[PDB]
């Protein structure tokens, strides 16, 4: 628990 | 409302009597902000992420509008390089998945 | 099909002829996988996220099969705690969020 950039 | 996903799903929000964006986020499980101060008694907490983990502040009950829909709910304040509204809101406004 | 938010939105893919389990996130621009085989060449990337950033392989137009609907799309293969859906294949699907 919690998940994204690039 | 509809949100398409072509670009990030960021809505509005007003916490503490702050205006904050924050990112719509169902592979969240809680809400995590970056820069609010809420009032009142805390717990410490460490969430888990995708490159690690990072320490933060719980507070629970917190009153929140989410898009003007008035909700409450617990409210991590810590570390995070976008404000995040995890399912813990998300299922108080309804917000489903559709395809 | 709508999916609500009281539990992970979690899906079935199938990719390279392997069958995963994966959550649907709105709060990823990207798809990662872990402990996929996929062939060819890559490219390396780094993607960050809560709580810091991670070395990932990046494949291109990969074919994936997500809750029967198959889509093509750029795939980064890298330890992620959980396979994660992000917007690159969502909108193929036309997955939307409703409230």
């Amino acid at each position: 628990r919690v998940x994204e950039a690039l | 409302p509809q949100i398409t996903l072509w670009k990030r799903p960021i809505v509005t929000i007003k916490i503490g009597g702050q205006l904050k964006e924050a990112l719509l986020n169902t592979g969240a499980d809680d809400t995590v902000l970056e820069e609010v101060n809420l009032p009142g008694r805390w717990k410490p907490k460490l969430i888990g992420g995708i490159g690690g983990f990072v320490k933060v502040r719980q507070y629970d009950q917190v009153p929140i509008e989410i898009c003007g829909h008035k909700v409450i709910g617990t409210v991590l304040v810590g570390p995070t390089p976008t404000n995040v509204i995890g399912r813990n809101l998300m299922t108080q406004i309804g917000c489903t998945l559709n395809f």
